């Protein structure tokens, strides 16, 4: 996450780390939707050309988590995957429209201060809250700077990093990259003339873009860092694959299996 | 708040969902959350 800061133990207790078992390396955020099923990007999945065919086997899933590494005891817990469901339009092959992964754990996470899960969008949310403008919240463990200035062990920030970002125009966005932007995806960043700069790097991608309604005071997740603009990318935008745009999808898939 | 999927299937957690255990569950704020809220200017 660039130009992000820390984040308060506790700020977002949605938050996933998706590790590696073998060997173990970092891999993607992942967004906790309900004490059993998880959110993530479809490509942290699955990318052949980055050599990602990852199976149920080869992952965990890491809860309430803060200090990127220092296994935190009494606080984290680890839940196992019992099946990873990738959208099936999804087509590593084109872009990265339908970049969404729903990730079912076989253990009921428990709900502490520091698990606790994230509502997502109704219409009624989307229509309100996802303005050209209006600022929306990502949180990861993704590198914090352009990967060959200083050192590779400080660039990697040591607890989980915070940045809000706003909502971009879509022909505004659209004008600024060849890939095409999707229906079903949304663009975030500051101003291009601007004076903060945040990001989202690859690492973080896979984790939650979220907004917390005026109306009912809550947090929803909107997005899913797609590709970060972030980093190494340095593109001019960060695309969210849009939630609410896919809960039909999401329905499907729990009813069928959950 | 009315939820969606089935509690059953779903797995327990929508119907507190999206609220903070140690944030919202005690009105007390996080350091930067005023700024979302500020950038709401639309409607």
């Amino acid at each position: 996450i660039v130009e992000g800061w820390d984040a308060e133990k506790g700020i977002a207790p949605w938050q996933v780390m998706l590790f590696r078992k073998s060997p173990q390396e970092l891999l993607c955020g992942a967004s906790l939707i309900s004490d059993r099923w998880v959110l993530t990007a479809a490509h942290c999945i699955l990318y052949p050309p980055w050599d990602k065919n990852f199976t149920e086997n080869d992952l965990l899933v890491r809860i309430g988590k803060h200090s990127r590494t220092r296994y935190e005891r009494n606080v984290e817990k680890i839940s196992m995957l019992e099946k990873i469901y990738v959208h099936p339009r999804y087509n590593w092959r084109e872009n990265l429209d339908r970049d969404i992964a729903l990730l079912k754990l076989k253990k009921p996470v428990p709900f502490s201060d520091y698990i606790h899960p994230v509502c997502l969008p109704d219409k009624q949310t989307v229509t309100s809250l996802l303005r050209a403008g209006y600022k929306g919240r990502v949180t990861g463990w993704g590198n914090l700077r352009e990967t060959w200035t200083t050192n590779i062990n400080e660039i990697q920030p040591s607890v989980l990093q915070v940045v809000n970002l706003p909502i971009v125009e879509r022909p505004v966005c659209k004008a600024s990259t060849r890939i095409r932007i999707t229906d079903n995806m949304f663009c975030a960043g500051f101003k291009v003339n601007d004076t903060k700069r945040g990001d989202a790097c690859e690492g973080d991608s896979g984790g939650p873009f979220v907004m917390k309604s005026p109306f009912n005071n809550r947090w929803y997740q909107m997005g899913i860092v797609s590709a970060g603009a972030g980093c190494d990318r340095k593109g001019k935008y960060g695309f969210y694959t849009h939630v609410f745009r896919l809960k039909r999808w999401i329905q499907k898939v729990i009813d069928q299996f959950g | 708040f009315h939820t969606f999927f089935n509690e059953k299937t779903f797995g327990l957690g929508e119907a507190d969902c999206g609220l903070r255990p140690l944030f919202e569950k005690k009105s007390l704020k996080d350091t930067t959350e005023k700024e979302l809220l500020d950038s709401y200017i639309d409607g």
